[PDB]
RNA sequence: UUUUGGCAUAGUUGC
């Protein structure tokens, strides 16, 4: 029930601790075009946090060359915070250093 | 038995793993559907990737809004255990102190 | 032996086609969940 | 849902006059012909025919709105020649022209088919 | 690096950074790092030779895949932290050729620069010929176009779906679109668009459309709504059941006719319905029995496409009813190029009224000239020219961003070879008078997208409707109804006008008129 | 009422009282049959 | 989805030419040669066959009801 | 002993016309001869031009006093 | 109404031919850009050899930055002037700009001649990488294209580095649009 | 103050199109004829569809919309028909409509193409034009499509399926002697097929006394009517409209 | 808590007293229409048939409103309600009783919004007086509001998907107030910068720049065709 | 014989 609840609501953390639970992690998959579905599946989110208060994360940084699409960000109050992977970008899955 | 884990579609434990296009059409599943999402109560839910600061790395900033000239933090985190990550600041006091 | 400049335009897109035949587009999600 | 039925651009609903004549008081010998359920098909051709009449001082037409199927034709003639008479003469000339063109087109088809 | 390139003890995704000036070697193996593959350059030469390309051409029936390129030590994954220590060639054919030396120590080379773009930015033809906010805007709109969102849409029952009747692959395409499956699931139509001022209904980013083209199915579409409903039995106090209810066994029902429903409380697929009609007749027992049947959205109208019945996770019988509504394009519906040229249908003209070339080719769409100069979507114009060239040549044009083999001068020469003006302009005739237009109109095919924002889903009006239960003010019912908030800014506007009576009318007797009794001695209510 | 099984296409009658299940496959998805009321379209 | 009956612009019949078009492509015609062989001069008509995607073939893989 | 402007203000014109149109809509006697007039607002504007509206505007100065102006007394601008 | 009905006879359009210039104009623009880049190189090598002396009230970095900025602005204005002089009276782009209906002269110059310098926070593109704007440049490169000077027109198409730097530039305008929408009427709603 | 004496010269006549030239006529008359070709020549097209059974992948409205665009041989039968709403019948009759029936059951292991050949009319003179054939839909095994339809008289102004033409090429003054269009660089523009200029010339000299005449037509038929029949019915219909307007004007004057 | 019920944007004060939902309001997308005067607004037939205005029954309008009553709410233009003098309300969707369709003077009839009705028209965010102005209703047969192009500048609107709101004043007093204070012609010149807010925009501005060039000449047919579209023309063709 | 209704959290999207 906890996994089902967390993926159903997108609130992450304990259900009783929804006050401190990061929200919107899990979203309903977008089905308007194939491109919309693909872009939703390859989406990255920048939480606001305390870090957002320190350095301006909205503006496009040079290190996003080849990793993140430079010209795909949602307009409005989420500009530059929600991003999309570049086509050949691939996220390391992690292995053991031993 | 201890619970039920949701399965991301077309992952290596989904029943659609490694099936031909004819088989996917036999199951009324689009062969171009990339998967990569869960089904929770029939609703197709996608987990958005969340960016955060990398761990176990020394980062030296200069807090413009404090009595510290510089602060060297390190969000130290164990090797895939104890998700509470202990962050430690090592800060040089500003010379304009009392 | 070496890829000539005129043939390079075909060659690079052959490489990228082989990539997307191998990994696909949602490799991040599937690999992370498999791990 | 507000889309009009497509037939309300050539069909007269009941209680609608096809053509209505109104005297224009600004200038003597001037009339406005409001024709319902017509478009540039008849407006432009009637205006062009009327312009060939020497006794017509002014001949113009307008569609007041593309979504409304009225055409207003303003005709002003010399003060010995009613605008209504000019309008009738223009239509008769156009009908004679089109009948002649039908006849010559049939003859041309027969000659081309025969060789 | 030798070991990682050989897929030895070090796996490919491990990243190794040498901070030379600070005397550090940092090796990262954890997850979450983002990397991309780069061709390896050694001694100003690629390690990718023709033999690899030959083996990859016959990728089928050889099993020489991408993983064998990685195993060959020809291409390797590089992350941003390691990109800091990388001298990268944008392209082999020029950057590492001999020259007046700029850099002679390249370590990697880009596969193709166009792979910096994402999914929705990779469907833009000639994005390097646009102002970048227009590329951002197209990245936003391409998610909202109409197409065929999935092949098995017939069996699915999504809450909302839009399916375009006749999608087409773009006549002017990118190589990246080959791998997005966009050729197989397109979203939009190649439309003969003319950039011309006309009767005046395309101004300010509006669009005139060809009515006769729409009559031939141009941009026609379908909108599917699935309504789910589950009866539940909580012990025995309440028992919801599907059945067509009657006035003589229920204590409250709508005047909407229940004869649509069969005698299980379910309407059949193929029945025409409207916004008030009942689609699932459900009734709950009274502790006679009150109904709790469900109706259509009040604005909507359609034909019941499909009616499925199952048992839920609990085991209670529950059904899902997909209703089909055919959306013809009309005045108000959105359309967009792949360049941020958003715009609503201003007016629809029949074929005889549209302007026409000397060949009888009327435009499907007329867009205003003034949409171009401030926006500087030159990629739109180049797409139109390339579309004309490709449609005449019997070829699919290529519009990858960074491709010097494609040049507007070459496209102009190719177009001149087909007996057209080299810049795409044409002598158009006025549809009404038949006269030649004094200027020569730029015209040609262009890929347009019908966005999901139809007017019929956005139109509503309120007058004396269902107020709130607490506030006694208008409320958003099962629709867009419930009035519009006459917010603070509107009140300040009307104060600036001095329209005090109108301001009172809006804020008092048009929302919640009321009266009370107050004692004159004690000012508390009585 | 007649329902069509979603896996083996068997038209089977079901009352408003019994749980739905295909009577030769056990499948638990059923589709209502197309209406027999006349439906007419203009071809526009 | 399926080939439109009419060209959207000029209203020429183009629905009876998809199968022949594919047949000519199996005869190793260039796509321009195939469109010329089918007598499609105006690029409005040529756009129809040249950019059509026959998705109905993919839809006939699923079982009927 | 009046100090307010002799010109009817825009707001005075607006309220006078609205009020008089409401009165005429309520079958009030009309103070001007009308021909082919049915909308109360046109009749009210005809009365205003005729200066035959039977209304007195009470303008409150910002000291708790007032001035009463017959509508015919004010200049219809 | 009157002028919209006359425009059915006149007609008004915009096409590729309204963005083409004469070959002489392209050669003049390319010569201007060659010269401007070579002067930027002269300023760079004079700074590297310590032969550049700071202006009063500015450090050597601010002096150098103002020098390259004024060189590139001079180049952009000269290219825009030459592009505007090449325009014919029939150029629909000019016909729209002259009436004030849409666009302006800078848009003509950007479409035809040179997009120009990209700026984030009002300065050239910063060294986001370690002493680099991108990994395709050498370290400590203050050349124009290295620091985000787009030398192509929108007609000619931007190079990959130029495309990314232009995206960086436009992201700022998007962010300011969002911030204005955030501050739309807040000052007003307190003032009222 | 009277009519022109227009003259016709047919330059080409095939079963697909007629190409001809009209001289000694006003531009307005020529454009009105060109416009009547598209919008006012009545033909027969499917406009009433009852679907008794559909199992195809395409929903019912898709099939009906595709059936409407099927062109029908309406060469001579259209003249003796009446508009349905004008007809006094109980909604349908052989004097205002033509019945069609389609019944195709794909009971085989190959994709069955439901083409225009499967449309069966109750009148032999009104068939699908292709009767290679126009594809209506494709059917899988066990998919039935069974419907009846009626095709009625109408013209393209109401809906584009009654449009008989497949593109009406229209031209005048191919060398631009009148300068109704102003080329910024006349050298760049290819000659019209009707141009009489040598290749060293780009534009005829300006004619201050010129007037548009010698209008070049190329009327391509979709197939419902022969192009000869399209033009003749167009002229007849425009004459009929003008005579009806004459009748109404005479009534209004009286 | 009771504090949170009043605090903030959504409390009773700022959410339900300084601004609130209102009846007799409609919203939809806007499309251009150069054939409307600047003070007119196109309205779909559905919105007009849905929204209503109270006409007081007067012997000048007794027969007209009786006809509107007999048409009922089912048909446009029509009426929804009859408010008799007692305050009782007769709903003209459900009462074929002819006795209830009698109209004595002083009754009110909530007739459908017909042509020429005054409506306040607004686009949010509302930033100045010219963002809410009075228009005359014109019924047009599609599902969008229509504006003259010149008024797109005061509203800061463009037909790229923008929606606009339409409020109908519901009594002759407020209707006269809007007619005399907030109509579009009265809002041409702003007091902000003592200048016009509406101007000639886009196609018309480029076309007038082309038109008033020294070397534009018009044949007589063109001149007469253009003078058809001149509402203030005195009918006299000027000397060439 | 003339009805009426969840709400208040989060997300997404439009200008
Ligand atoms: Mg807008
Ligand atoms: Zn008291
Ligand atoms: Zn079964
Ligand atoms: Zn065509
Ligand atoms: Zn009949």
């Amino acid at each position: 029930d906890g996994l089902k609840y967390s993926l159903a609501t997108g609130n992450w953390g304990d259900q009783k601790k929804a006050h401190q639970a990061r929200a919107g992690v899990s979203q309903v998959l977008n089905r308007l075009t194939f491109a919309s579905t693909l872009s939703h599946l390859r989406r990255l989110n920048s939480p606001i946090g305390r870090d957002g208060k320190l350095a301006k994360p909205r503006q496009l940084h040079n290190t996003l060359w080849g990793m993140v699409c430079p010209a795909e960000t949602p307009e409005g109050h989420a500009v530059g915070l929600v991003k999309n992977l570049a086509l050949m970008a691939y996220i390391s899955v992690g292995s053991q250093p031993s | 038995f201890i619970g039920k884990i949701p399965i991301m579609l077309r992952s290596t434990y989904c029943l659609l793993n490694g099936l031909t296009d004819r088989d996917l059409c036999e199951l009324n599943e689009c062969p171009l559907d990339p998967g990569g999402y869960f089904i929770i109560n029939g609703s197709e839910k996608v987990l958005i990737a969340q960016e955060k600061m990398a761990t176990n790395t020394v980062y030296v900033f200069a807090k413009k809004d404090s009595k510290y000239a510089y602060t060297g933090e390190c969000r130290s985190c164990l090797e895939n255990s104890s998700r509470p990550t202990s962050t430690i600041w090592v800060s040089m006091l500003a010379r304009g102190g009392q | 032996d070496e890829i000539t400049p005129d043939l390079w335009q075909e060659a690079c897109w052959i490489v990228i086609s082989s990539y997307f035949d191998e990994k696909g587009l949602v490799r991040q999600q599937l690999d992370s969940f498999d791990e | 849902m507000n889309a009009p039925p497509a037939f309300e651009s050539f069909l007269l609903f009941e209680g609608e006059k096809k053509i209505t004549i109104n005297k224009d008081t600004k200038v003597p010998n001037a009339c406005l012909f409001t024709i319902n359920k017509e478009d540039h098909t008849l407006g432009n051709i009637i205006k062009s025919q009327l312009l060939k009449d020497p006794q017509v001082l002014f001949a113009g037409y307008k569609v007041p709105h593309p979504l409304e199927h009225k055409i207003i034709i303003r005709v002003q003639t010399t003060p010995d020649y009613s605008p209504q008479e000019a309008f009738t003469n223009a239509i008769t000339d156009l009908i004679s022209e089109l009948s002649l063109l039908e006849e010559r087109f049939r003859v041309a088809i027969k000659d081309k088919q025969e060789g | 690096r030798k070991l990682r390139r050989q897929m030895d003890i070090i796996v490919s995704e491990v990243s190794m950074i040498r901070d030379i000036r600070e005397r550090e070697i940092r090796i990262y193996t954890d997850a979450g790092r983002i990397c991309r593959p780069l061709l390896i350059v050694e001694k100003q030469k690629l390690l990718l030779k023709k033999r690899h390309i030959d083996q990859l051409k016959e990728r089928e029936y050889n099993n020489y895949s991408w993983q064998d390129l990685v195993a060959s030590g020809v291409v390797e994954y590089i992350d941003t932290l390691e990109e800091e220590t990388v001298m990268l060639a944008m392209t082999p054919d020029d950057l590492q050729e001999k020259e007046v030396a700029y850099c002679s120590t390249y370590t990697h080379c880009e596969i193709h620069p166009s792979m910096i773009l994402g999914v929705c930015a990779s469907i833009i033809p000639f994005p390097d010929h646009n102002q970048s906010p227009r590329n951002t805007y197209q990245s936003a709109m391409g998610k909202q176009a109409m197409g065929v969102y999935i092949t098995n849409f017939h069996v699915r029952m999504d809450t909302l779906a839009h399916v375009l009747y006749y999608p087409q692959k773009p006549l002017v395409t990118t190589r990246s679109m080959e791998y997005l499956r966009f050729r197989e699931l397109p979203a939009g139509i190649n439309s003969i668009v003319a950039i011309a001022s006309y009767t005046g209904y395309n101004q300010e980013d509006s669009v005139i459309m060809n009515r006769s083209a729409v009559d031939r199915g141009f941009f026609r579409s379908v909108f599917y709504r699935s309504y789910k409903e589950q009866e539940s039995k909580k012990g025995f106090d309440q028992e919801e059941v599907f059945e067509k209810p009657t006035r003589e066994t229920c204590q409250g029902m709508r005047h909407a006719i229940y004869d649509k429903l069969d005698d299980d409380g379910l309407i059949a697929p193929g029945v025409r319905v409207s916004g008030d009609d009942v689609i699932i007749g459900k009734t709950v027992t009274l502790p006679t029995k009150r109904d709790c049947s469900t109706f259509l959205r009040t604005s909507e109208t359609g034909i019941v496409d499909q009616v499925m019945v199952t048992l839920n996770q609990e085991g209670y019988k529950f059904c899902k009813i997909r209703v089909r509504s055919v959306r013809i394009p009309q005045i108000g519906d959105k359309f967009a190029s792949r360049h941020g040229q958003k715009g609503t249908c201003g007016i629809q003209y029949r074929q005889e009224d549209m302007p026409f070339t000397c060949e009888g080719i009327t435009p499907d769409i007329i867009i205003n000239p003034h949409a171009i100069p401030s926006r500087m979507t030159i990629g739109h114009l180049i797409e139109c020219l390339q579309g004309k060239v490709s449609a005449n040549k019997g070829e699919i044009g290529d519009a990858t961003p960074f491709n010097d083999a494609v040049n507007v001068q070459k496209i102009s020469n190719l177009l001149s070879d087909y007996g057209y003006h080299l810049r795409g302009n044409e002598v158009l005739y006025n549809g009404f008078t038949g006269r030649k237009i004094t200027s020569q109109i730029f015209i040609g095919p262009t890929y347009y997208q019908r966005l999901k924002h139809m007017v019929d889903d956005k139109i509503h009006s309120r007058a004396r409707g269902p107020i709130q239960i607490l506030n006694r003010q208008p409320m958003e019912g099962r629709s867009r109804d419930g009035g519009l908030r006459f917010g603070e800014m509107e009140r300040d506007c009307q104060i600036a006008h001095g329209a005090a009576q109108f301001l009172r009318e809006r804020l008092f007797e048009a929302s919640d008129p009321y009266q009370v009794h107050v004692c004159n001695l004690c000012g508390i209510m009585a | 009422m007649i329902y069509i099984c979603g896996e083996c296409h068997t038209e089977n009658e079901i009352k408003s009282r019994d749980p739905i299940r295909c009577r030769e496959c056990g499948y638990r998805i059923m589709y209502k049959k197309r209406t027999k009321r006349l439906v007419v379209f203009d071809a526009r | 989805m399926i080939i439109p009956v009419r060209c959207f612009t000029c209203g020429k019949i183009v629905g009876n030419k998809w199968e022949a078009y594919l047949g000519l492509l199996q005869a190793e015609y260039t796509e321009g040669d195939a469109l010329d062989a089918l007598g499609l001069k105006r690029y409005c008509c040529r756009r129809m066959l040249l950019a059509h995607v026959d998705l109905i073939e993919k839809l006939l893989n699923y079982a009927p009801l | 002993k009046r100090i307010t402007t002799p010109y009817m203000t825009k707001y005075e014109r607006a309220r006078v016309l609205g009020t008089r149109a409401l009165q005429i809509a309520m079958c009030a006697p009309v103070m001007v001869e009308l021909e082919g007039e049915t909308d109360p607002l046109l009749i009210a504007m005809k009365e205003l031009k005729a200066r035959k509206i039977p209304i007195i505007i009470r303008r409150y100065l910002p000291d708790g006093s007032y001035e009463d102006w017959g509508v015919d007394e004010l200049i219809i601008s | 109404t009157v002028i919209n009905n006359w425009l059915l006879i006149e007609g008004h359009t915009i096409g590729i031919g309204d963005s083409i210039a004469d070959s002489k104009t392209y050669q003049d623009i390319q010569n201007t850009i060659k010269k401007a880049k070579q002067d930027v190189i002269e300023v760079i090598e004079k700074a590297h050899n310590n032969e550049l002396e700071p202006t009063p009230g500015n450090t050597l970095r601010q002096t150098f930055e103002n020098q390259v900025n004024r060189i590139l602005n001079d180049a952009r204005d000269k290219t825009g002037s030459s592009a505007q002089k090449s325009l014919s009276e029939y150029n629909n782009f000019k016909s729209m700009v002259v009436s004030g209906a849409k666009g302006s002269k800078i848009n003509i110059s950007q479409v035809i001649a040179v997009v120009g310098q990209q700026n984030v926070e009002g300065k050239r593109i910063p060294f986001g990488f370690k002493h680099r704007t991108l990994p395709h440049f050498i370290k400590d490169d203050y050349g124009p294209e290295s620091r985000g000077f787009v030398e192509n027109s929108y007609l000619a198409g931007l190079t990959p580095t130029e495309f990314f730097f232009h995206a960086m530039g436009g992201r700022e305008g998007l962010i300011d649009t969002a911030v204005k929408t955030a501050e739309t009427g807040y000052i007003q709603r307190r003032l009222i | 103050p009277y009519a022109n004496q227009p003259t016709v010269r047919i330059t080409e006549l095939t079963d697909e199109n007629v190409k001809f030239i009209i001289e000694n006529t006003d531009l307005a008359v020529a454009n009105s004829i060109r416009r009547v070709f598209i919008a006012e020549v009545p033909i027969i097209a499917i406009d009433w569809v009852q679907i008794d059974a559909n199992s195809s992948v395409l929903h019912d409205e898709f099939i009906a919309h595709r059936l409407g665009l099927i062109p029908l041989t309406s060469d001579d039968i259209v003249d003796k028909l009446q508009y349905s709403r004008d007809c006094t019948c109980e909604e349908f009759c052989p004097e205002c409509s033509v019945e069609f029936t389609l019944d195709v059951r794909c009971n085989e292991d190959q994709t069955r193409h439901v083409t225009s050949r499967d449309l069966i009319s109750n009148s032999p003179r009104v068939i699908p034009v292709t009767s290679d054939d126009i594809l209506i839909v494709k059917l899988r095994k066990g998919q039935e499509l069974r419907l009846r339809a009626y095709a009625k008289k109408g013209f393209g102004k109401e809906h584009a399926k009654w449009n008989p033409t497949a593109g009406v090429a229209f031209e005048y003054d191919p060398d631009n002697a009148l300068r109704h269009t102003v080329y910024p660089k006349p050298e760049e523009w290819p000659k019209s097929e009707y141009s009489e200029l040598d290749e060293d010339e780009s534009q005829a000299p300006y004619d201050p006394n010129g007037k548009p005449e010698r209008f070049y037509y190329n009327v391509e038929s979709c197939g419902s009517l022969r192009p000869e029949t399209i033009v003749l019915s167009a002229l007849s219909g425009l004459k009929k409209k003008l005579s009806d307007l004459q009748t109404q004007l005479s009534h209004e004057i009286q | 808590s009771l504090k949170q019920r009043l605090k903030g944007k959504e409390g009773r004060v700022r959410g339900n007293l300084m601004g609130k939902r209102v009846d007799f309001s409609a919203r939809t997308v806007i499309t251009p229409d150069p054939n409307l005067s600047i003070d007119q607004v196109g309205v779909p037939r559905s919105i007009a048939a849905n929204m209503t205005f109270a006409e007081i029954v007067t012997p000048f309008n007794i027969d007209r409103l009786q006809e509107l009553v007999r048409r009922g709410n089912s048909q446009y233009p029509g009426a929804k309600y009859i408010i008799r003098d007692n305050g009782d309300r007769i709903d003209l969707r459900f009462h074929p009783k002819p006795s209830d369709l009698h109209l004595q003077t002083g009754y009110k009839v909530e007739r459908h919004m017909c042509d020429g009705d005054i409506v306040i028209f607004n686009r949010q965010p509302t930033l100045h007086k010219m963002s809410m102005m009075g228009h005359r209703v014109r019924i047009l047969p599609w599902s969008t509001f229509r504006l003259n192009l010149s008024v797109t500048t005061p509203y800061n609107a463009d037909f790229d998907g923008d929606e606009m709101n339409l409020h109908l004043p519901q009594s002759l007093e407020t209707r006269a107030e809007i007619q005399e204070l907030a109509m579009v012609p009265r809002m041409i010149v702003t007091p902000q910068s003592n200048r016009p807010v509406m101007g000639i925009v886009q196609d018309t501005l480029t076309a007038v720049r082309k038109f008033t060039k020294r070397d534009v000449f018009l044949e007589r047919g063109e001149v007469m065709n253009l003078l058809m579209f001149l509402s203030t023309w005195d009918g006299k063709v000027p000397q060439p």
